RNA sequence: CUUCUUCAGGUUGGACAGCUGGUGCUGCC
RNA sequence: ACGAGAACGCAGCACCAGCUGUCCAACCUGAAGAAGA
C-alpha cells in the first residue's frame, strides 16, 4: 500500500478504480497535437509500458521478500529512465504517462524498496492497460 | 521402439528467432534472439522449428494449399505432429526439442562470436524517412546439432513417416526458419541426418538412414 | 512451388551499404561497409534487395507516383512480397537471401580489395572549410551470386510474377542498390539470370526462362 | 556496482537521478561559447557517444562472465581516448563530459574492469541520453 | 597483445594512458628551437603520420590473419621512410617522435609480425593524436 | 612553408496478444 | 471401572493434448581538393 500518485493516493485496494477513471480522463477530451490533435495512442505503445513492467514483475512475482532486491530495484529505476526517454519521443504518449501518474508510482516503489508496493504499482499499470481495453480498442 | 533421430542445422543466412526477456538498451538492440538462459547460448526452438516443418509438409502434402486448422491436417501430419480434437487424439510420435548452438568453439577460432547485430530501416514512401531499428541475429556459419525422438508405435509405416521426415526437411531447406524470412534473414540447411535406435535395434533402421541421407 | 530464382548482380560503380558495428578511427574510415561477420566478405542484405526493388517496381507500376503505406500498394506487389494487411495478409512469394560476395579470386588475382576507400570532399563556396569524410565502397567489379526463392501459390500466376520480377531487376539497372546513390555510388547489373525448380518439374517453366533470361 | 562519478559514488539504482541531475543542471546552466553565444551539444554527438557505448555493450551484455577480458578493456580504453578526442575537438562535448563525470565514468570502469561496473556506466550513459530526450527535446 | 617501446606495454589499460602521459610529458616540455622554445608543432605534421598509419590500417582491417603479409610489411616500412623524411624536415617532428617512441614501436612491430601489434600501434597512435587535441587543439 | 579528418537528422513504427479440449471417476460403511 | 473398546478417509490416477514469436519495412537522407603553392 502507500503508492503516491501527486493528487491522491492508491492502496491496495484502489488501483482498478483510479485506473479506469485515468482512462475515462484519457479517453474524453483526447490529445492535442501541432494539427489541433487528435489521434489517441496505439495499443502497442502501451505494449511497451506493459512487457517492460512485466519484465520486473516475472522476477518479482515469485519470491517472499518484503523488500525488493538490489537488482530489482535497479531495473525498476532503468523503467523509470526508459518511460522518461520514450515520452519525450512522442506527445501522444507523454499526455499517457503524465495523465497516468507512472513516474509518482515508479518513484514511491523505489521509495517504499517494498515488494508489496511494486505488486501495487504493478496491478495498477495492468488494470490501466486493461481498462484502455474494452473502451477503444485498434 | 524408440528412435532418435540426429543431426546438424547450419545457417546459411543469419538468423533470427525472437522473444525478450529483460534489458533492451536504447540505442543497442531493439529484437534480440532467444537464448540458452544459463549458458547465453542462442537456440533454436523445438516449437518453432516443429511448427515451421509442420506448416511447411502440411502445406505440401495436402495439395499444396493449406487454411485448415492444425487438428484437421492431414493423416500423416496428424499421426507425426499429434492432434488435439475430441474424439481423435492422435499422439505425437516426434518429440522435438530444443536446439542449442554447438560449434561455438569453431566460432572462436575465427575470432567472431555467435550473434551479429544487422542494421535495418524503413523508408516512409511519403517522406522517404527512414526509421532505424537493430536486429540481433545468429551469424551466417553457425551450426546446431539436433535430436528429434521418433516413438516407433508402428512397424511398417514408419518409412513412410520417415520419408516425410526427410520432406519436411527439404522443404526447411528450400525456405527460412524464423524470424525476417523474406528479407534475407533465418536461411539454413540440414547436414548429418542419421536415426539411431534410442534402445535396442530396429531392423529397417539402416533402411531409415538411407532414406534420410539421401 | 518452390521456384528458385538464381543469377548474379555485378557492380558497375561502386556501393556502399552500410550496417556496420565496430569501432570507427580517427582518420582511417567514417563509414564502412556491411559484410558477413564469420567470412569478412562483403554482403548484400535481401532486405536491401527486397526493399528497393518493392519501391522501384511499386512506383512504376503505380505510374511513377509511389506514396502510399507498404500496406496499401497494388494487389500484384503484395502478393510477391507480403503484408499484413488485416484481414487477407499475404505471404511474401519472393523470399530474398542475404546476398554474399562470390568473386574474391579474381579480386585476389587482380591484386585488389573487395573494398575501397574514397576521400571526396565538403567544400563550400562561401567561408572556405572543408569536411572530409571517408566512405568504404565495395569495389566495382564485384559479383554477388544470388538465390531467390519463390512460392507458385497459383499456376496462373507465374507467368506474370516472373515478368514483373524481370522488370523489377531491370529497373534496378537504371538505379541503383543503396547507400549513397544519388552521388555516382551504387550503380548495379544483373547477370545469369534464371529459375529452377527445388523439388521435381514444373510446367511451362522455361517460359519463365524466356522472361527472365532475356 | 559502485561506480565514482566525480566526489560521489554512483550505485546500482541512483544512476537514473544523477543522469537526470547532470542533464537538468546543463540544462538550466548551459555552455557559454567564446565569441558570446549560448549553445548545446546536438542529439548527434551525444547519439555518437550513445552508439561508441552500443558498441561495446552490445558484447558485453551477452556473457555471464564477471570480469571483462582484455579485449572489453581494450575497446573501453580506445572509448575513452576517442571521448578525449571528442572533448579537444568542440569545446561543447568537453564541457558536456566535464560536467558529468564520463571520463571519470570510463576511468573507473578501467579501474574495475568487472563486468557489472561497465553495466552500470552503460545504464548511466542510456539515462543521460534519455534525459537529454526528455529535458532538452527534439 | 603486448607490445614493447620501453614502458612494457599492453593492450589494456596501458595504451591510452600511456599515450596521455607522452603528450602530457611532450607539453610539460615545450620543444627548444632557435632561438625561442614552444613550437607549437601544428596537427599538419601530426596527420599525414596518421593518414599514411591509418590508410595501412583500413587495408589491415578487412583482413583476418593473425600475421601480416609481405605488403603490409613492407607498407610499415614505407610508413618508417615517411616518417625519418618528416623528422628529418624540422627538429620538432623528431622531438615528437622521439618522446612518443614512434619508431621504437614501427620496430617492435616489425618484430612481432603479427596483426594484434598493428592494430595495438594504431591504436596507441590514435591515442597519441586524440590526447594531443585534448590537451593542446588546432 | 596552410586547410578541415566528418557534420547535421531519423534509433525502431504498426499488427496480433493466449486461444480451444478436458473438467473428480472408481471401491468401501 | 468414562454409550465403551478396537478402526489411517484411505487405495488407483502424468495439469496434460494441439499451436512458427510470427507478419510488413532499402542503414537511409543532404553534402566539387578548390583556393595565390
Amino acid at each position: 500500500t502507500e503508492l503516491k500518485i501527486g493528487n491522491e493516493k492508491v492502496n491496495s485496494t484502489n488501483f482498478g478504480d483510479f485506473a479506469e477513471k485515468a482512462i475515462r480522463g484519457i479517453n474524453h477530451k483526447p490529445f492535442v497535437n501541432s494539427k489541433g490533435g487528435e489521434q489517441k495512442i496505439t495499443t502497442s505503445k502501451i505494449r511497451g509500458i506493459l512487457e517492460l513492467v512485466n519484465k520486473v514483475y516475472n522476477r518479482v512475482i515469485n519470491t517472499n521478500d518484503v523488500e525488493l532486491s538490489e537488482n530489482i530495484l535497479a531495473d525498476i529505476a532503468y523503467i523509470k529512465v526508459k518511460i522518461a526517454y520514450e515520452s519525450g519521443r512522442e506527445p501522444v504518449v507523454k499526455d499517457f504517462i503524465q495523465r497516468t501518474a507512472f513516474t509518482a508510482a515508479i518513484t514511491d516503489v523505489m521509495n517504499q524498496r517494498t515488494r508489496e508496493s511494486f505488486l501495487l504499482f504493478a496491478r495498477y499499470v495492468e488494470s490501466l492497460i486493461a481498462y484502455f481495453k474494452f473502451y477503444g480498442g485498434k | 521402439m524408440k528412435l532418435v533421430i540426429e543431426g546438424t542445422i547450419v545457417l546459411k543466412t543469419g538468423m533470427h528467432i525472437g522473444g525478450s526477456s529483460d534489458f533492451s538498451a536504447i540505442g543497442a538492440v531493439d529484437s534480440p534472439v532467444v537464448r540458452d538462459t544459463l549458458t547465453r547460448l542462442p537456440l533454436i526452438p523445438g516449437s518453432s522449428l516443429k511448427g515451421k516443418m509442420r506448416y511447411l509438409l502440411a502445406k505440401e502434402l495436402n495439395n499444396g494449399i493449406l487454411l485448415n486448422e492444425p487438428n484437421n491436417d492431414q493423416d500423416e501430419i496428424l499421426r507425426l505432429f499429434g492432434s488435439s480434437e475430441k474424439d481423435k487424439i492422435r499422439r505425437a510420435r516426434l518429440k522435438f526439442n530444443d536446439i542449442k548452438l554447438s560449434n561455438l568453439a569453431e566460432l572462436e577460432t575465427f575470432n567472431v562470436s555467435s550473434t551479429e547485430v544487422k542494421f535495418e530501416n524503413t523508408i516512409n514512401r511519403k517522406t522517404a524517412v527512414a526509421n532505424p531499428r537493430q536486429i540481433e541475429r545468429v551469424i551466417a556459419g553457425s551450426k546446431f546439432d539436433f535430436e528429434i525422438f521418433y516413438n516407433l508405435d508402428d512397424i511398417k509405416e514408419v518409412e513412410k513417416d520417415f520419408e516425410n521426415i526427410k520432406q519436411g526437411f527439404d522443404l526447411l531447406e528450400f525456405d527460412y526458419l524464423g524470424g525476417h524470412g523474406t528479407r534475407g534473414s533465418g536461411r539454413i540447411a540440414f547436414e548429418n541426418l542419421s536415426v539411431i535406435t534410442a534402445v535396442g535395434n530396429f531392423e529397417k533402421i539402416n533402411t531409415l538412414n538411407e532414406i534420410l541421407g539421401a
